[PDB]
């Protein structure tokens, strides 16, 4: 069923995370012979870890980690999508939403990073206090 | 004034279009060690409801993935084995007349030659046969045709390349989508997908002018084209029925081992024990004489309801473009096709002769050859043809009669038609949207 | 002293998880001239990452992470073990357990990843009110 | 701006913790048929990954996970630097400051996986109580 | 009722049997360069206390493991040099007669032969002396024992095969698990389990009939087998004390190097200096009569008390079965043990001739051939027998007198009592458990 | 007192001398395919305020990286083309006369010789046109110089070995560290630091003495050298000015194609046509006899403000020491560089013959050869000079007169001033210090 909510709604959709999350990870003589069949397997799983991998730094380092919903304290930007809550969450997809998005997404994961960056200041420093 | 934030979501199921590299995977054989991996005995093919996708069957990348890897498997199975440079000898020829039946008489060649023996210092009198399309005049030297050009290996007397269905399997982190409309004709929309682990098992085989057993469409004869309207473009033709064929070589072979070097074999193809016949294929006349009506009346659909629709012979060119090249029981044929493409169809047995080459150039590439070891005994294939490859000239709009001619491909083709459903994409599961929720 | 708790029992075993947990992550021209035996120690190293992000993902998507210990809101089941807490921590090491507990590996894992789903959106949903 | 800190003090160079991190992780027939070539590329970039993950392992094990900064209860000792602390976040940068403590390390890293053994225990047990 | 949750744990020390490549490791020969990695000087060996496990040294893939590396380094570290294709030409051989002595009369064949130089079109008549093993008749014509079989190969004359001991060690995520009891025998639970990062130091030695260089068991001579009661098994033997063996090859040999090609150079054997004499090994008599005498006593644990144990000769076949293949200093002997094995028992120096051959078929395989090239000088070996290959044939149960007979084996039998000890497992640190918490 | 407590970074800028595979990537030639990753056409160098670091050029690892790497290169892409193993045959040759000037007497030798056709029983009588250097004598029987120590292949007449700036990149966790402050000298702090994704564009020129197409320092002329008082180290000089150079080789060629088998081309020297000249380069006497004065003028600040310095010839040894080894438009020159090297400085067009050579040691190793074909047409070249590669012997400490002399170098030396001012280290992310907080 991994793909099974691609036409759910955005809302709808979310309750199938670690359905997708589980997927995104995972002879003999035949390919060690052939080494000319094993280095691509070996290309192949090394790919899929750097892209698994380079998912993780970037919810980490956003200060989300271990969870697949997080909240932050980013506010959204009415310019990136001047939509209500009843048309993004209902009756839209989420394939249909990232071509709503897609040219944002960088200054997103910006913001993301830089809000981060405050908040942990400011535990070392509430923390000392 | 919404005072909405940024939530984050991951495991999003969202998906872009993208190229990477399948592993395949099966159920002596070449096909049997690099297909191991088993596919699950039951594949876990899931509908998507509400997905619509654009798929384009001419710009598949499965099938340019699948070109490769039949070719570099091909030339790495036939790696270890003994070269046949000392062959390339003058050859002394004369034609075979015992019991050649009419119809094959000059076909067969009887040529003697001076071949060393495992000693460097040793040499040996030797003579095999040969079929007359690969074997040069220079009175009565010859020399084989590869000679001017190309290395000769012999090909594995071991190794098979059978077809066996094999599988394509997305690697973490994509998935295979197949479009499961009805009629879907190439390119566009597809509003029917389903996401799959892997494709249907799909054979290698190799072929031209005719399909050999693929898939038969589903519900009718489809015509499917890059273009259509530039005639410069090939037709691509599934039959919803399949027309049976039954090929032949009917002489009795027999083999001989020749020591060419320490450790070093060479196959000979030894005296025919009996008669000497021509090979050939049977269609049968009351199925093809029906089969291309369908696809007449799917031709008139594009060409005209009024107009005239000419099947005609092949063009010009060597064999590998004229005639149907059909590679059954480990040997190659070149059946002449003419007697399948004369008539003409307006609004209101078939014995196709083959010749049979050893010395192959197996893809169109300068510098090497195969040589085919013969089959002992005889041989005799029974195969679906599952569809056509056309081409066009003229009528539409000049006056009438637009002509069809089975054509030649470009090997992908043949392949094309059943990686034509599946398209490779890549899951993005990061992505974020507007919540009530802060920190 | 990598599995010198390996006769240790269940509970005294808690005490030494950095000990395995530190030993499940970790010549020029001869192997990289003789490409029959470097496609081997790429084909080690990789899978031992294999390895470890599996684990790794599980327990994140379980909602235990960065962490050796996690309590769970899934109730135990006496039906996969009706044993009580004194047969469990004593008297019995961790080795035993699993073959006392195998055949419901499985059925644990899928309540777990259940459990998670429904603490994520409940966080969610309680954050925003 | 990668290395741009490295002159800065020590307090200054905690504002770019992201731009040194988003660093550290991240043709066709060429390095396919030179397969003496590849099998540089594979090793190259599986190297990258083990190191990315040995550091993350052990921030893990300390009790330190998505976080670029963590505070621990392990106590300073004078003996590893005897320096107040405006000796070391001011006038003093992240490469003399590693040449100062160097031979500490070690222990250092052993007393945070300690304290963090002891930290999950008596969660796990306040739990239960 | 117990209000119960599930807590899970990482880091848990539980184990599963496992499957996995060992990567090698020692402290111009081939294992300098294979097994570079070096071992900790102080390797971490830990004792398991309270742990018990089934070992199974028949089933033991460290065994299968040794087996496929030394044969795949042995071919990778020949591949470079050069070939002796053109020295499979017909011979003229006479005997060599200057000053050798009686039992070697016929041994050695002197032959010349006219082989090329560097220049394509220039000829040089040589001569070399080969042993008669060998050189195949064809009146005074011969063949190299090869020519109708394989291609041969020169040893590169600078790489070195004497044995190096090595070690396996665990990849990341496994652990290797040594048995330390006493008096293990093959299969079973063994009660003293200690873990380490390697193995001791194995040295990939290859014998028949006799096992040598090895470890010299603990208290006991030691007799294990697969089965014992199915005589079809074999038998291995690991003694308490070594048995000193002294081999050697007396000849004062010279080299010469003779041009086949441009930079290709053959190496011959040139004539032998001063007085031939015949290859042998010394076994102390009273070493071997006396540490029979001990495997004696531990076969009747398993074949009675009043029965009778007889020590016949080998049996039939070739001599890479019949004697005692023997490496050392980089040449081959196959040596007749039969004056080792000639006794009955019941309850109540050894000069061993050795043939030295050349052209080697280094593993059972079809199609390739190394050629040894002469060591200068004389050679001299001293090596401990440190165990027994037997077979055994009857009594029992139809009329007294078991015969055994030392055998042949299967390359791995001389591995697979030093990888006898190990065990190869995977670590799975995830578990579940029944605590009071909740979140 | 202080109450401080370990608080844990990640993410700090620190980093280690490290020493890692660099991956390549530029912007029919092997340097088109093994650098296709495209740098950032903006590349990211980052100033590095306040950073002082210890840079050594004599023990750069980058140096010896790209030696590896281009003979590993130049060795792969020459790998699938033709052995000219056959034409290792006796030569009849004589001089070519033909309106050859005064100068160029004897230095062509005509050869004639029996060479195979594409089939195995056959010979062709073919001719070509030899350098004197390639051909060794036997009244008129000649062999080609390789025969007796190595095999010659041909080097693919479409593989191209023109030099490609090419960049060198760090992988994930490494940077390059680039050194910028002014007049820096091989070894020590270097307070001028910056961080760089790539280094800048480096052909891989490879050239004897004198430097070719480098960058040309920037302020002065400088003098660079691991111990300047050891006259067993070399002195390398980089000039603030190139000097150009003009070389050609005049002589109209053409080519035959000879079959030597299957598919198998050897590409012989056919006629010169038109009248046969001498290969030369011309430097420019007014730009040569200055630049050098720089070049004293440095070099007094080492030696002495009132000593005297010479500048000599080369000295003895085979043409890959002794003569200026230039490697243009695919031919292989050696030039005699004495009138580059003749004066005496005391304080107060010029032509350079060449010979051509085409069978070609690339590399110091033994066992290889290298064929290089024959260009059609004439060629010249442009290049500029930017650098020498001096020896001294004596003067300073005895009486007066040091004298410098062009010298050889190890190849390396041709990279080592291009990649003089980079450094490769590796980030260590991780480190702690005291603060005053606590969990
Ligand atoms: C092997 O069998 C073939 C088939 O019979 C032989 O070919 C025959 O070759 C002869 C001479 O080239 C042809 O005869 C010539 O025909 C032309 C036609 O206009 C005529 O003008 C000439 O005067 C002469 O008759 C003959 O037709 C041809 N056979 C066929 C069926 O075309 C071939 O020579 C045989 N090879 C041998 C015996 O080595
Ligand atoms: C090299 O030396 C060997 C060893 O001496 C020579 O072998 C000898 O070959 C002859 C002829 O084949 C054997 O003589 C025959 O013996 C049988 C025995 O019953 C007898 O019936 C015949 O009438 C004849 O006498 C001779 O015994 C054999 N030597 C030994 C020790 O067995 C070999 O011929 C020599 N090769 C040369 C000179 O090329
Ligand atoms: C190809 O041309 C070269 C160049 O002319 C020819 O070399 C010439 O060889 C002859 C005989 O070896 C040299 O003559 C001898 O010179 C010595 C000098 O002292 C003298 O003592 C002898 O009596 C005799 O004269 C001749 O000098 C030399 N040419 C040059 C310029 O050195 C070569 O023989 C020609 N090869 C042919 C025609 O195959
Ligand atoms: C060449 O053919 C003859 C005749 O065979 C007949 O015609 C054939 C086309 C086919 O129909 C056969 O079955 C026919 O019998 C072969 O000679 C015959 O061999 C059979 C074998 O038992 C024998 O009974 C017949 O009497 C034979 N007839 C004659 C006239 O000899 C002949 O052997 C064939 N040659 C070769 C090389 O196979
Ligand atoms: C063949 O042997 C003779 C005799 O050598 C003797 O017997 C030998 C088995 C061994 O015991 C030798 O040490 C004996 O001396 C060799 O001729 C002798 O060579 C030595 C060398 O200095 C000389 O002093 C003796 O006088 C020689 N005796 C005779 C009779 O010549 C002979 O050289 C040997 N042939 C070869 C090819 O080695
Ligand atoms: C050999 O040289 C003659 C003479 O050419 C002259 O001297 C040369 C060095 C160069 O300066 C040429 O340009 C000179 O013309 C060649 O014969 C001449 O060929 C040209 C071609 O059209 C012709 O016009 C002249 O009259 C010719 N002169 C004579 C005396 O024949 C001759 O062809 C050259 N040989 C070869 C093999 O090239
Ligand atoms: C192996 O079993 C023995 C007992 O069967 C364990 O020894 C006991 O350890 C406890 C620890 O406090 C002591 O109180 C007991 O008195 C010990 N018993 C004896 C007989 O000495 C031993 O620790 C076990 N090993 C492991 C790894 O748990
Ligand atoms: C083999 O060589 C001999 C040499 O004279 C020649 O007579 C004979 O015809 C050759 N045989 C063949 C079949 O070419
Ligand atoms: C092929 O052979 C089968 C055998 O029964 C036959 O039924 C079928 O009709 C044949 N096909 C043709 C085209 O004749
Ligand atoms: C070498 O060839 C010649 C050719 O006649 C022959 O006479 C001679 O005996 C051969 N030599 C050997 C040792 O075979
Ligand atoms: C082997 O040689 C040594 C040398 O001293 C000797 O002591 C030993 O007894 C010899 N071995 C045998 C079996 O004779
Ligand atoms: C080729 O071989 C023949 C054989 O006699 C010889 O006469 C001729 O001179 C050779 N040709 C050359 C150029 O070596
Ligand atoms: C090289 O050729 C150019 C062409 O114009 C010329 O200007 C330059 O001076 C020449 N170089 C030398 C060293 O003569």
């Amino acid at each position: 069923g991994f793909l099974g909510a691609a036409g759910s709604t955005m809302g709808a959709a979310s309750m199938t995370l670690t359905v997708q999350a589980r997927n995104l990870l995972s002879c003999q003589q035949h390919l060690l012979k052939l080494t000319v069949w094993g280095i691509k397997q070996l290309q192949a799983r090394v790919l899929a870890v750097e892209r698994y991998l380079r998912d993780q730094q970037l919810l980490g380092i956003w200060g989300c980690s271990g969870k697949l919903i997080c909240c932050t304290n980013v506010p959204w930007n009415s310019s990136w999508s001047n939509r209500n809550l009843s048309e993004i969450w209902d009756n839209m997809t989420w394939l249909q939403w990232d071509k709503e998005i897609s040219n944002y997404t960088q200054i997103i994961y910006g913001l993301l990073e830089e809000s981060q960056n405050q908040q942990e200041k400011n535990e070392q420093d509430l923390l000392a206090l | 004034a919404e005072n909405l934030w940024v939530t984050v979501y991951y495991g999003v199921p969202v998906w872009k279009d993208a190229e990477t590299t399948l592993f395949c995977a099966s159920d002596h054989n070449v096909w049997a060690t690099h297909c191991c991996v088993p596919t699950d005995p039951n594949p876990q093919e899931i509908h998507l409801e509400n997905v619509t996708e654009e798929f384009n069957m001419w710009k598949n990348n499965m099938v340019e993935q699948m070109h490769t890897d039949i070719i570099s498997l091909w030339d790495q199975s036939l790696k270890p084995c003994v070269k046949l440079t000392p062959l390339c000898v003058t050859l002394q020829c004369t034609n075979v007349t015992n019991n050649i039946t009419d119809d094959m008489r000059g076909e067969l060649k009887n040529c003697s030659f001076n071949m060393t023996t495992e000693l460097r210092d040793k040499k040996q009198k030797v003579y095999s046969l040969f079929y007359r399309l690969d074997v040069v005049q220079i009175n009565k030297e010859y020399r084989l045709i590869n000679c001017n050009t190309s290395a000769i290996t012999q090909a594995c007397p071991k190794v098979s390349f059978e077809p066996i269905p094999i599988h394509y399997c997305a690697p973490a982190g994509f998935a295979i989508l197949k479009c499961k409309d009805k009629k879907f004709n190439g390119t566009g929309p597809c509003p029917s997908v389903s996401t799959v682990q892997c494709t249907h098992g799909i054979k290698p085989v190799v072929s031209t002018q005719l399909l050999l057993n693929g898939s038969l469409a589903e519900e009718e004869v489809m015509i499917r084209s890059e273009n259509i309207t530039n005639n410069a473009k090939n037709i691509l033709v599934q039959f919803n029925t399949p027309v049976q064929i039954n090929c032949t070589r009917p002489n009795n072979n027999t083999r001989k081992s020749i020591r060419i070097g320490p450790g070093q074999w060479f196959y000979a193809t030894g005296d025919i024990i009996g008669d000497i016949r021509q090979a050939h294929c049977n269609v049968s006349k009351a199925t093809w004489n029906e089969t291309l009506g369908k696809v007449v009346k799917q031709l008139r659909k594009h060409f005209g309801n009024n107009t005239i629709i000419r099947f005609a012979n092949s063009s010009g060119g060597d064999l590998e473009v004229t005639t149907h090249s059909f590679n059954c029981g480990g040997e190659f044929f070149y059946c002449n096709t003419s007697g399948l493409f004369n008539s003409t169809w307006i609004s209101n047995s078939i014995t196709l002769p083959c010749r049979i080459k050893q010395i192959i150039n197996m893809w169109q590439r300068i510098g090497q050859a195969m040589y085919a070891p013969p089959i002992q005994g005889v041989i005799r294939c029974v195969s679906n043809i599952t569809g056509l490859i056309l081409t066009r000239d003229g009528g539409s709009t000049n006056s009438t009669t637009e002509t069809f001619r089975p054509g030649g491909g470009d090997m992908r083709d043949n392949w094309r038609s059943e990686l034509y459903k599946y398209k490779v994409v890549k899951i993005e599961p990061l992505g974020v949207a507007p919540t009530r929720c802060k920190r």
